[PDB]
DNA sequence: CCCCGGGGCCCCCCCGGC
DNA sequence: TTTTTTCGGGGGGGCCCCGGGG
């Protein structure tokens, strides 16, 4: 803990202000309007991993409060206990206490509430209702089905989107310029590609990309480094095997296949998916191929989740391919 | 800014039976009740946000005038209702002497019933039987089937239905009458459309799209309140084509941020609740849900895995 | 053994100081300088405020070099503390980028050493100046009369409720069983001066508390034979023991009056 | 007496009589044992596994290894339930069943090996290099039947305490063994024995013990019926000679299990009856061999294996039952009540039989 | 009781099994992971290692990497008390995750002595190591969400899995990947044969690729086998070279002549012939899965099957091997294998 | 020096979806 | 016309033993 830059990257670049939280714009917006005109109702946030959640509230509690945000909310976690008892003890002291410090209401912050057991939500409902002339609750989730009926009746919905491109675009530069590091646009292209929205996974990978740099100063990122790092199959060695699948005899379609991941060590999984990605764009005149194609990848996908033989598992996906497009003909 | 504005659900809290809409019987039921009085033990049962702890908190009030205070126990989830308490504190509040007017007796207000113990209702069988001359018992559930049936048969059962749209409505234009609220009639269709009959929900929205944005229209309901996903699912369960189908779980579900498990578990609800279809198909397509929730649980929670479930309902309904 | 050395003459001072409020916190930052020893800690309720200070006329000796902060759970340290006899001498030591507290206890007469050591821990606390407010009324009063009028208001209700009027100081209590209600009197004896109550009134004030954290505030009375209560509205209640250099301090924030 | 098939049992690597090239490689082993590996045994049951590491271990350290005392653990689970274990033990190595325990074999891992395993040894026990013995043997014997999670708990208890404790396993098949585990193990194959081994073995038995013999040709009948399990054939000519006055003749039956007479007659009934009133009296028998102790698997391969037996049944059936076999003995895999599946198996074979 | 001296550490290495007597002791010792093992040593300049969560298949070097990092790191002297190693053989409910991980991860971290200072990088934090942290609960998993967060800045965390899957969403979001690949005879040999020279093994050519091979991506089970035929060698004392037929028989593979009988039964086509041929071959005691391995390999890549053949018999064996690996009874999964590929 | 009040563990018993 | 398995949480009965009073 000497300085912030003995930090990972996720925890380096952590937003400090709303100003700072990307690809939400629609939802600071509003939390924003709801703050200024002192209009701050019951909040929920849902939303998948690494969207800001977290960071939105925290600057949200920075906004109202300031810079001694910390002793004037209440932030229990999965990582507290959240029983019954402390809903009954703990919650309701603070909601029914006022302010050591101001004269201001008071915010309760229940982080990954969908870890939180039936009895302690049901025991929230009266704690909600009861105290809302001097406190405000935010709700934070990934999972709206663990959320009981009755809380959610009582909270006001905002859901957290995938981050859009240009956003990931603007903190990568953002990120490049505080470290003095250049990346390539096919590098960037292919680092959103492979983020799928978690600007957690661009962070780490961007972190990891300049380790793997003999001299970042002036070496730059492209995206051959990238797929090193992240020891993903290329653009190209996909469409070279879906390509020998589509054309080749087995013999040829094999050894296509084994040639293609024995030159990088590529896991059949990431080849799997990344085919998926491009069988997804074809236009299939039957229906039936789809079908027998999603069935099949899907089953086989399972089946390497729980280990088993790789080559018997490339082989299959090889004849799931073959056998699917035989439909296509007639 | 320190300042919070009170919500509309608590400045408009009904504080008089006729202020409560919908469930018409039901109120003039409660409402003569209260101007008779001999209040029987009952228990109110409905869905969230409905009107049931207002019911019950205005019937107590208006039997009971200034001898509220000491004449009512209210205990929720958020109080210790263990079996010390219903042994202990309850049965002294029964035991107190109190007088009252010649037709009123102390009440004692279980909110939230349903989350009690087995033990706890039991130890209230004979409080309830040995000191009905001065105390009756009032409970107010979302499920009856969890109170115990010794309960159920001492006490009289006032089920709730859902909210109309007419009884929301009106609701809502007399809140926006009084909060001088500039709306348009798809706004409250909108709203109304959301809420499902939650009236908490309902008014919650309307707050917040007026604080939001002030005009309460349709493109700001919607820009407040999200399109619900169950409909969705509906959708895309029924579409003719898989094409379509893919479509929309790749639209309008999977790039707006919802989990797997979720998208599973309302595909299941939804299919349960699938009338227009076929009940072997149901099953049918129930199975290969479970099949898809069972491999999410397990930690294959893909877009492959839902295009998968999807194929195979498609084939099921071929 | 280097940066900072100090010894109390008797070991039973800080086991009495720390067992004051280690039922209030758990987790507290000390910070050592030149002038002494200071604490602040937040209870986890975020209801009480503990603060806590030690100048160096407490100490037989001490010496520090450089501000060193020390994170500690009060759990264990007062299990280590419970360690030490009477009778013996007790030296806090640390040392440069401490990762550990070292607990001394000597006995010279018997020659008896005692060594204990207890990891540090981090605590991301930064110490929140505790700002003097101008309040509405002041009282003193004997700390066992005090200790004794929240024991027995507690067995009634889980609040209490303070009233401070002219000439007039009220406790009040109600329950489920019934309520109670001690009033006291400002009264003054020059024979014995340590069985009066003072007060000094500028507005009366009404304020409710909650009454488990009062209980845990009178645990403070073994420090001092007088507690000093200072009420102010929209402002939270101070309650002071004074001890022979420093003092302990409660901030406890009433409860909201709806 | 001791069961000529218990009276008989080698008790030294030399004194094996059957799979030679085994011998060897279990000799070689042996030559050096301070770095042996741990060793993982699978094979056949009833061919001689346990005999031939208990062998190794005599090779090992000495004929000490055979002074078995048998004593008693207590284990307390996180719900304050008091668990017994029987644990075999010799001056120079453990044995130990944790399957006995059920779900709760991985406390048996998690603390008794373990504690086993990080206790140093300190006692002088001299080898044939002159040092003295270092590391304590551990057998656990039905290894296959361990949970996942007991499983996952001996990786890092096999690595890092090697130098204290060697494991041997021992398995009917590796199947149920996770990849981790087979990994850290060296694994052993372990043949079944020849026709001509099992009636040598027979012969010199029938021999020792003076029972009269007609002709070699019994013997022949006998090692044919067991399949090429010994300890099944030596218990087979054990009580032929009994039921025969100990004079064996060319006529005398083939004796079989009742278990296995009542799966044959389960058999019969189903490829002769094929309706909801026969699953019933199907269900029932299938109570009847549950409540008596034989394992539900044994009973579906012994079902498969005598349907698949059956003359009057085609091409088409057969391959329909050993499908349906295959489907059902996964599900018995990954299910709890076993009379479930097994009735499934059995109505979907009465269903392709019609 | 006689009682034994002490012995010293080198020569209780010395008689340990390979597989732990050449465990990799540095960073530079793991030999097909510099995808990740470079950025690793870039970390010992940077200091600021991030959260780390290593998957891969058995036996590629995730434990040794993940030691020799931390040994790189603090040194003999301080190792011990800047790392918490947790793995199966300890309990890790939702209670330990709350109480015990986060006590460790809120201390403060140990203070260095002048000579670590001197010689290693001593960074300014802790690490926790969580191996095989795919046995672990979802709701334990959940229990370090915010505990990883919040005392990043004194703790880092590794966890270590075998299936990634089994780790949940937002645990794989706060922690950088690294995939262990699969070690094979094109990356992996130059490490045997410097433990085949180490040992003064004699082998002919291609024996060591040949044992890489069979192995399957396993380094370990590639050492054990070079071990037990070092072993056989030693055993016989003639001094010859061990060979392939050896290496084989020592790993349990059909010979290619039983292999041929199964493919000529198979192509018969009858029922009961090929049960009994089955019944007769189950008594070898062959593993299944390597009988199945090895008819893929034959199958697949033979020249003498139309592609729909090939097709049918990809998802034949796919299906057996998914049974199999559920812990089946190998004769009956055989069987049916077999039967079904003699009705294509 | 001995008795009584009341905090803290220890042990066991039942649920688990909409 | 009768009666089973596991974690985790919650509840509830039972002591145990420190502290404080007499
Ligand atoms: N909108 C964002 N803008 C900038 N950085 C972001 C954003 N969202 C996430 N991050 C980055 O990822 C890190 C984690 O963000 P979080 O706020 O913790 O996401 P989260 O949705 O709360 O994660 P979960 O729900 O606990 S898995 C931040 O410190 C940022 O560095
Ligand atoms: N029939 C109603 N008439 C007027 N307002 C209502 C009505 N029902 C609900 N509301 C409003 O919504 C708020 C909450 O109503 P509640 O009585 O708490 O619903 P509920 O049935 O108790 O919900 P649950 O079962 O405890 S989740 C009230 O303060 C009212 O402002
Ligand atoms: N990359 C490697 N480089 C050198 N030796 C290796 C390597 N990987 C495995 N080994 C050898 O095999 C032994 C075991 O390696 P491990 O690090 O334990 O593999 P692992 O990935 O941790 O196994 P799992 O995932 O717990 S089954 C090492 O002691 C080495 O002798
Ligand atoms: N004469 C002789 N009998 C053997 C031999 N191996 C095994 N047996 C006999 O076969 C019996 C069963 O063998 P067992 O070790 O239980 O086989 P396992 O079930 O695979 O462990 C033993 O009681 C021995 O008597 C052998 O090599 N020679
Ligand atoms: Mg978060
Ligand atoms: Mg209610
Ligand atoms: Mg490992």
């Amino acid at each position: 803990k000497r300085s912030k830059e003995n930090l990972p990257w996720v925890e380096k670049y952590r937003p400090e202000t709303l100003d700072e939280v990307y690809g939400q714009n629609e939802v600071i917006t509003t939390v924003r309007k709801f703050v200024d005109e002192g209009k701050l109702p019951h909040l929920l946030f849902y939303g998948p991993p690494g969207t800001g959640k977290t960071s939105t509230i925290v600057a949200l509690a920075r906004e109202i409060y300031g810079k001694n945000y910390s002793n004037m909310v209440l932030e229990l976690n999965a990582s507290d206990d959240r029983g019954i008892d402390v809903v009954r003890n703990q919650i309701k002291d603070f909601a029914s206490t006022r302010q050591i410090f101001s004269k201001g209401f008071k915010l309760i912050i229940l982080d990954e509430a969908d870890a939180m057991t039936n009895a302690a939500q049901n025991a929230l409902r009266r704690v909600i209702e009861r105290y809302t002339k001097n406190t405000r609750f935010c709700v934070l989730a990934n999972y709206a089905h663990k959320l009981t009926p009755a809380l959610l009746s009582r909270c006001t919905r905002f859901r957290f989107q995938p981050l859009p491109q240009e956003a990931i675009e603007r903190r990568i530069a953002n990120v490049l310029v505080h470290e003095k590091l250049k990346l390539s646009p096919n590098a960037e292209k292919a680092l959103i590609e492979l983020s799928n929205g978690d600007m957690r996974r661009v962070l780490n990978v961007l972190q990891s990309c300049k380790a793997t740099l003999d001299n970042p100063d002036e070496d730059e990122i492209s995206d051959d480094v990238i797929y090193e790092c992240c020891g993903a199959p290329r653009p190209s060695d996909l469409k070279a095997v879906l390509k020998s699948i589509l054309e080749d005899d087995w013999g040829t379609a094999h050894y296509t296949l084994n040639k293609v991941r024995s030159a990088k060590g590529l896991a059949l999984i990431d080849l799997i998916e990344g085919i998926v990605k491009i069988l997804e764009d074809y236009e299939l005149q039957n229906e039936e191929t789809r079908v027998h194609l999603l069935t099949k990848l899907a089953d086989i996908e399972y089946s390497i989740s729980k280990g088993g033989n790789d080559q018997i598992q490339g082989s299959a996906v090889i004849g799931a391919i073959k056998a699917s497009f035989e439909n296509e003909t007639k | 800014t320190l300042s919070l504005q009170l919500p509309w659900v608590e400045k408009y809290r009904p504080q008089v039976l006729s202020d409560i809409v919908g469930n018409k019987e039901t109120i003039d039921r409660l409402q003569q009740i209260a101007k008779d009085g001999n209040m029987p033990h009952m228990i109110i049962s409905g869905m969230p946000g409905i009107g049931k702890t207002t019911s019950v908190h205005c019937l107590a009030h208006e039997l009971l005038g200034r001898s509220y205070a000491d004449g009512v126990l209210e205990l929720n989830a958020s109080d210790d209702r263990g079996i010390d308490v219903v042994r202990n504190q309850i049965k002294h509040f029964a035991q107190k002497k109190l007088h009252l007017p010649p037709g009123k007796h102390k009440i004692v207000i279980l909110d939230e019933a349903d989350s009690m113990t087995a033990g706890a209702q039991q130890a209230l069988r004979r409080t309830m039987e040995l000191y009905s001359n001065s105390t009756r018992f009032a409970f107010a559930c979302n499920q009856s089937n969890k109170i115990i049936e010794p309960l159920q048969s001492r006490c009289a059962i006032l089920r709730y239905s859902k909210l109309s749209d007419e009884d929301v409505l009106k609701r809502l234009l007399q809140i926006i009458k009084l909060e001088d609220v500039k709306y348009t009639n798809d706004g409250l269709e909108a709203i109304i459309f959301t809420a499902e009959g939650d009236m908490r929900q309902a008014i919650n929205n309307l707050q917040s799209t007026v604080a939001g944005h002030g005009l309460v229209n349709a493109d700001n309901v919607f820009k407040i309140v999200d399109s619900p996903h169950p409909l969705i699912v509906k959708k895309m369960l029924l579409a003719s084509n898989l094409e379509d189908s893919i479509q929309i779980l790749r639209t309008d579900l999977w790039k707006k941020g919802y989990s797997s498990i979720d998208i599973v578990t309302t595909s299941f609800r939804v299919t349960k609740n699938l009338a227009q279809v076929k009940e072997s198909v149901r099953l049918e397509m129930i199975k290969e849900i479970g099949l898809t929730h069972m491999r999410i649980l397990e930690g294959v929670g893909t877009y492959l895995q839902l295009a998968s479930m999807l194929a195979k309902i498609h084939k099921l309904n071929n | 053994a280097s940066m900072l050395e100090a010894k109390f003459e008797e070991a039973s001072l800080f086991k009495r100081i720390i067992d004051g409020f280690k039922d209030c916190v758990q987790l507290v930052n000390f910070q050592c300088k030149e002038d002494g020893i200071i604490a602040q800690a937040v209870d986890d309720s975020r209801v009480l405020l503990v603060s806590l200070e030690i100048g160096v006329e407490a100490f037989q000796e001490y010496r520090c070099d450089h501000p060193v902060t020390l994170g500690m759970d009060l759990t264990s340290l007062s299990k280590i503390l419970r360690c030490g006899n009477n009778t013996d001498t007790l030296t806090l030591i640390a040392d440069n980028t401490p990762d550990s507290i070292i607990l001394l206890f000597e006995d010279t007469k018997k020659d008896r050493i005692a060594e204990y050591s207890l990891k540090l821990m981090d605590i991301d606390a930064d110490f929140l100046k505790i700002e003097e407010l101008q309040y509405d009324s002041t009282l003193s009063l004997p700390s066992s009369e005090f200790s004794k009028i929240v024991r027995d208001l507690s067995q009634l209700s889980d609040s209490i409720n303070i009233m401070i009027t002219k000439e007039t100081i009220k406790f009040v209590a109600d329950g489920d069983i019934g309520s109670g209600s001690v009033i006291i009197k400002p009264f003054v004896d020059m024979e014995h001066p340590e069985t009066s109550i003072k007060l000094e009134m500028d507005q009366p004030v009404d304020l409710t508390f909650g009454a488990k954290y009062l209980l845990d505030i009178i645990k403070g009375s073994s420090l001092s034979d007088r507690v000093g209560i200072r009420l102010s509205s929209e402002a939270p209640a101070l309650f002071q023991f004074d001890l022979k250099s420093g003092f302990l301090q409660f901030f406890l924030a009433p409860k909201f009056n709806d | 007496m001791s069961l000529w098939v218990d009276k008989y049992r080698p008790k030294s690597l030399n004194a094996l009589s059957h799979n030679e090239e085994l011998t060897n490689f279990l000799k070689s082993l042996s030559d050096q044992p301070r770095d042996l590996p741990h060793l993982l045994l699978y094979g056949p049951n009833g061919t001689g596994k346990k005999t031939r590491c208990m062998a190794l271990l005599e090779s090992i350290f000495g004929p000490g290894v055979y002074r078995l005392k048998i004593d008693v653990r207590q284990f307390v689970t996180a719900s304050n339930r008091k668990l017994e274990l029987n644990v075999v033990s010799s001056p120079y190595h453990l044995e130990i069943t944790p399957s006995d325990m059920g779900n709760n074999d991985r406390i048996v891992i998690q603390e008794l090996l373990k504690e086993v395993a990080q206790m140093e040894q300190v006692d002088f026990q001299d080898s044939k290099d002159g040092l003295a013995h270092r590391y304590k043997c551990v057998i656990i014997n039905e290894a296959n039947s361990l949970t996942k999670d007991a499983q996952a708990a001996l990786r890092r208890t096999m690595e890092k305490y090697s130098k204290n404790i060697r494991l041997i396993m021992v398995c009917d098949s590796m199947s149920p063994i996770i990849a981790p585990i087979k990994s850290r193990c060296l694994l052993i194959r372990c043949p079944a024995p020849s026709d001509s081994e099992i009636s040598t073995i027979l012969s010199d038995v029938v021999t020792n013990e003076r029972i009269q013999l007609e002709t070699k040709d019994i013997l022949k009948r006998i090692a044919q019926a067991s399949n090429g399990n010994l300890r099944v054939s030596l218990l087979m000519l054990e009580s032929m000679a009994l039921n025969n006055e100990l004079a064996l003749k060319s006529s005398s039956p083939i004796i079989k299990p009742d278990w296995i007479i009542v799966i044959h007659k389960l058999t019969r009934k189903i490829v002769k009856e094929r309706s909801v009133n026969s699953l019933i009296e199907c269900r029932a028998v299938l109570y009847d061999l549950l409540a008596h102790c034989i394992p539900a698997n044994i009973i579906l391969k012994e079902l498969t294996f005598s349907l698949l037996d059956v003359e009057t049944l085609n091409t088409t059936n057969k391959s329909s039952i050993i499908e349906y076999s295959s489907v059902f003995d996964e599900r018995l895999s990954l299910g709890n009540k076993a009379i479930f599946h097994l009735e499934g198996f059995i109505a979907k074979v009465m269903c392709c039989l019609d | 009781k006689r009682k034994i001296s002490k012995l010293a550490a080198e020569q209780s290495l010395a008689q340990q099994p390979w597989v732990e007597k050449y465990r990799p002791k540095n960073l530079d010792e793991v030999t097909a992971q510099d995808h990740a093992v470079t950025v690793l040593k870039k970390t010992l300049k940077s200091a600021n290692l991030p959260h780390m969560l290593f998957y891969g298949p058995p036996g590629t070097g995730k434990t040794s990497t993940i030691l020799a990092l931390t040994k790189e790191l603090y040194g003999p002297d301080l190792m011990k008390s800047r790392i918490l190693e947790l793995n199966a053989s300890d309990e890790r409910g939702i209670s330990i995750v709350r109480e015990k991980v986060k006590n460790f991860a809120r201390l403060t971290v140990s203070k260095p002595s002048k000579h670590d200072l001197e010689n290693y990088p001593c960074p300014p934090y802790k690490i926790i190591i969580l191996d095989e942290a795919d046995s672990m609960t979802a709701d334990a998993q959940s229990a370090l969400r915010r505990t990883m967060e919040t005392y990043s800045g004194v703790t880092r965390f590794c966890l270590i899995c075998n299936y990634v899957t089994r780790i949940i969403d937002p645990l794989a979001s706060r922690c950088s990947k690294f995939r262990f690949k699969a070690l094979d005879a094109s990356n992996a040999i130059d490490r045997l044969r410097f433990i085949s020279e180490q040992e003064n093994v004699k082998c002919d050519d291609g024996v060591l690729e040949r044992i890489l091979d069979i192995s399957a991506g396993d380094l370990r089970r590639g050492i054990t086998l070079l071990q037990s035929a070092s072993k056989g060698a030693q055993y016989l004392g003639d001094g010859k070279n061990i060979t392939s037929t050896q290496v084989e028989e020592l790993a349990g593979v059909v010979p290619h002549d039983i292999l041929i009988e199964i493919v000529e039964k198979v192509k018969s086509g009858d029922f009961d012939e090929i049960k009994k041929y089955v019944n007769t071959f189950m008594k070898s005691g062959w593993s299944a899965a390597s009988v199945v391995n090895q008819l893929h390999e034959y199958y697949i890549t033979n020249d003498n099957f139309d592609t729909n053949f090939k097709n049918q018999i990809s998802w034949l064996l796919f299906t057996t091997d998914s049974r199999l690996n559920n812990g089946t009874n190998e004769h009956i999964q055989l069987l049916n294998l077999l039967v079904k590929i003699s009705q294509l």
